[PDB]
């Protein structure tokens, strides 16, 4: 959180904190969101997510007919309450130098 | 009896000379001769032959549904639109291009809307024809038949409001995409004055009828 | 699982036969081209896909939409 | 608006001999049915280009031959010529 | 057509153009004088934190005539130096880029229809 | 023609092959077990024979030769 | 005559390796012949390139316009358009990446072309 996250994009550092908690091996996330198992798809998780706490959110979508509005699971919603989750500290504790640490 | 004019041999109104519409038809009737171009209106299905300038003149191949007929005298134009593979494309043909090798009717229709430019924000197979579709048989000294089919529109918002009074659309069930109150909204934009401006109405009756003795003597000729 | 067995090595023969009689083209890489491509295809099992790889190895024969000489 | 402007390097696509119509390329000042005060160009690209030009003008009276109904560039394709096969 | 920060659609292949979210890519540079991309013009894409070049094939802007309108401004991914990133096109693509000056017979080999 | 010009030009052709191991080649070689061979193979070796040797070979026939002696019998008879 | 059998004779003594040549129908709209040649360095394209170029120049077609060498910049891949002729020189790794001579003998049947999805329009979400 020492840089705004809007600027980086919230879905790519949701899918980072989730590689580091597979790293981890942790998967505090599977049974906060009642997840079926430990998951790698980012786009499912956060699907599950949104599914959860019931998000959802309308977007235009280019396709070969023209412009699409259509309503889909909310995943920067799901992205960020991930995020902040983890931040509050309900996902356990974590440390993202242990690979420089090591070597 | 029934007889058809295309729409760009009538002018449009203005202060232009005359002696330069019958020139320009003249360019027309010398060019008609050589190139038929078969009676269509919008809404019907053409396949349009052309060649390619820039592949070694090979021969070229489109079909569509006829959407919009305008321009006037040789820069007179219409456009088709069809989706491929899945992707809608419009191609605004030119009716006295040399590069047109050829126009077949494959089908001869007209529709309940002057111009089927809502077609876009419509329903992708309410514009996607067969590429290869057989044409059909007009019966000759028939009517043309007129197509009362109502499209279904996608939600909005839409490139145009085409429920608004002034696009004066036949086309669409409004009811199955609009709300009462969203209809009365548009009424708001209504001019009931309009249709009774009698200084505002074209009077073509006199104008035709040169236009179709000109087009008969030089066929005669 | 194919249509039949030897319809397919009726048309492995037959491309043979069109790459015997070409003129531009290298035989060696026009030969071993068409070897290997069958030895992917094959042992699939799906008892479809491989009626689909006949269909559009029947048009590759008849050569209506492209001819390698 | 409502001054004299003038436009250069405009040619000649077609010439109509009945009806004595010039066709220029491209778009010309001034409204439709104005009278528009046309001679050679003056660019120094173009000059020494009279050389077969009618001098002083022509004179269809005294012209041995009697000119066709429309002059046409090289380029142009008339309206009566079978439609364009690119090579 | 096309300017800085306008929604395009990627046609190719390309997993780098797929999108799992259905997030259209957007342009931030259009390698033009004027800054405007008609048919055949080379343009910038942030796509997925990354700025990766694009050509664009077809926009919904009508051009002249003769010439076929989409009604989705399509456009193709291609490398620093020239090659594309997919390998096939399957949506129709004009087939002015042979007449237009500049590097389009890589597409065009790969392209499969053309209208 | 001459008898013995057909079998040896018949296993010349048949050790122009890379592929298989030229170990036991006699007038019964039968592949499958030999030289492991599929109908892909068997089919392309009768074109490693037809292009110097042939010319009037149908499949009809041959998706059944199975050895080498009968290309012999085959070729014998046809002439 | 610059055509096919004298293009093919100039990418003898090349040393081009697997030479495809491919009558395109003229429903396809491209061309007329469509040539594909294997290289082993990025050099012999490059020299490949001069060489049938500047043949064409000198030998006949004042009226035709020139031709460009297309790909000089990318090492891999380089091609060069005549008006009724195109070859495309690329590494044989290029060529397995790359397939081309099916697609243009199979129109839309390839494998890869196959293997993509259609257009689904995506669907509202419950
Ligand atoms: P044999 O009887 O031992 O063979 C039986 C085998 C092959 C083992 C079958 O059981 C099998 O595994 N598959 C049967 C056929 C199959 O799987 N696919 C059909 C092959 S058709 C095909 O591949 C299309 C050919 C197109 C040619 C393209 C070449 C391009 C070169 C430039
Ligand atoms: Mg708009």
């Amino acid at each position: 959180g020492t840089v705004l996250d809007h600027l980086v994009g919230e879905e790519t550092m949701a899918d980072y904190l989730l590689y580091t908690l597979n790293k981890h091996q942790r998967f505090g996330y599977v049974q906060h969101y009642g997840l079926g198992s430990a998951c790698d798809n980012v786009e499912r998780v956060l699907k599950s997510v949104a599914v959860k706490l019931g998000k959802t959110q309308k977007v235009k979508v280019l396709t070969g007919t023209g412009n699409v509005n259509i309503i889909q699971p909310n995943y920067p919603a799901a992205a960020r309450d991930f995020l902040q989750t983890f931040r509050r500290g309900l996902l356990g504790s974590v440390m993202l130098d242990l690979d420089v640490l090591r070597g | 009896e029934r007889r058809f004019l295309s729409p760009e041999f009538i002018p449009r109104r203005g202060r232009t000379d005359p002696l330069k519409f019958q020139i320009e038809r003249k360019d027309m009737l010398e060019r008609r001769k050589v190139l038929h171009i078969p009676e269509f209106y919008v809404g019907s299905i053409l396949r349009v032959t052309t060649a390619d300038p820039y592949a070694s003149g090979k021969i070229s191949q489109f079909l569509g549904i006829c959407i919009q007929r305008s321009g006037r005298g040789l820069g007179a134009t219409f456009i088709l639109r069809n989706v491929i593979e899945g992707q809608g494309v419009e191609i605004c043909f030119e009716l006295y291009n040399p590069r047109v090798q050829e126009i077949q009717v494959v089908k001869l229709e007209k529709r309940l809307d002057d111009s089927l430019l809502y077609l876009r924000d419509a329903l992708p197979e309410y514009s996607t024809f067969d590429v290869n579709m057989k044409p059909v048989v007009q019966e000759p000294n028939q009517k043309v038949p007129v197509n009362e089919l109502k499209v279904k529109m996608k939600p909005k918002p839409w490139s145009k409001r085409w429920e608004r009074p002034n696009f004066n659309i036949k086309g669409i069930r409004f009811d199955l995409c609009l709300t009462e109150q969203q209809m009365k909204e548009a009424q708001k934009w209504n001019q009931p004055w309009l249709e009774f401006d009698m200084m505002r109405e074209y009077d073509t009756s006199k104008i035709e009828a040169a236009i179709w003795k000109e087009i008969e003597a030089s066929k005669r000729s | 699982a194919p249509w039949s067995r030897e319809a397919v090595l009726s048309l492995y023969r037959a491309l043979l036969r069109q790459g015997r009689q070409l003129r531009y083209t290298d035989r060696d890489f026009y030969f071993a081209s068409i070897r290997r491509e069958f030895r992917k295809n094959q042992k699939l099992e799906d008892a479809e896909a491989r009626e689909r790889q006949l269909e559009k190895g029947l048009v590759f024969l008849n050569g209506k939409l492209g001819r390698i000489i | 608006g409502n001054i004299y402007r003038t436009e250069y390097g405009l040619k000649v696509w077609r010439i109509n001999t009945k009806h004595n119509i010039i066709y220029v390329n491209g778009s010309v000042p001034g409204h439709k049915n104005c009278l528009v005060k046309v001679k050679d160009s003056k660019l120094p690209a173009y000059k020494d280009l009279g050389k077969n030009l009618p001098f002083p003008t022509y004179f269809p009276d005294g012209d041995e031959e009697e000119l066709p109904e429309d002059l046409y560039d090289e380029n142009v394709c008339q309206p009566g010529a079978p439609s364009i096969t690119f090579a | 057509a096309i300017q800085k920060m306008t929604r395009v659609r990627v046609v190719d292949n390309s997993a780098l153009g797929n999108s799992p979210y259905h997030r259209a890519p957007r342009c931030i540079h259009v390698y033009k004088k004027n800054g405007v991309g008609k048919v055949g013009d080379q343009i910038l894409l942030a796509i997925k934190g990354q700025k990766k070049k694009a050509l664009i094939v077809g926009h919904c802007m009508p051009g002249p005539r003769m010439t076929p309108r989409f009604d989705s401004n399509n456009v193709v991914l291609i490398e620093d130096n020239g090659n594309p990133v997919g390998t096939r096109i399957k949506t129709p693509i004009p087939t002015s880029l042979r007449k237009r000056e500049g590097e389009y017979s890589k597409v065009l080999a790969i392209a499969q229809n053309f209208v | 023609l001459t008898l013995e010009g057909i079998q040896d030009r018949v296993l010349y052709v048949l050790k122009l092959y890379d592929k298989i191991d030229p170990e036991k080649l006699s007038v019964n070689s039968h592949f499958m077990k030999d030289l492991g061979l599929d109908s892909l193979d068997q089919v392309e070796i009768i074109m490693a024979m037809e292009d110097e040797f042939g010319f009037e070979i149908p499949d009809i026939d041959a998706e059944k030769l199975m050895c080498p002696q009968e290309i012999v019998d085959y070729i014998a008879d046809k002439k | 005559k610059f055509d096919i059998d004298m293009m093919v004779s100039l990418l003898r003594q090349e040393n081009a390796r697997d030479i495809c040549v491919i009558q395109v129908p003229p429903e396809m709209r491209y061309t007329d012949y469509f040539v594909i040649v294997s290289g082993t360095s990025t050099r012999h394209l490059h020299a490949m390139a001069f060489y049938v170029v500047k043949m064409y120049k000198h030998l006949k077609c004042k009226r035709d316009p020139h031709v460009k060498i297309e790909g000089k910049d990318t090492d891999d891949w380089l091609c060069v358009d005549f008006g009724s002729m195109v070859i495309h020189l690329m590494l044989p790794e290029t060529r397995e990446i790359y397939e081309l001579e099916k697609l243009w003998t199979l129109r839309s049947y390839d494998d890869q072309l196959a293997q993509i999805a259609p257009e689904t329009v995506p669907e509202d979400f419950i």
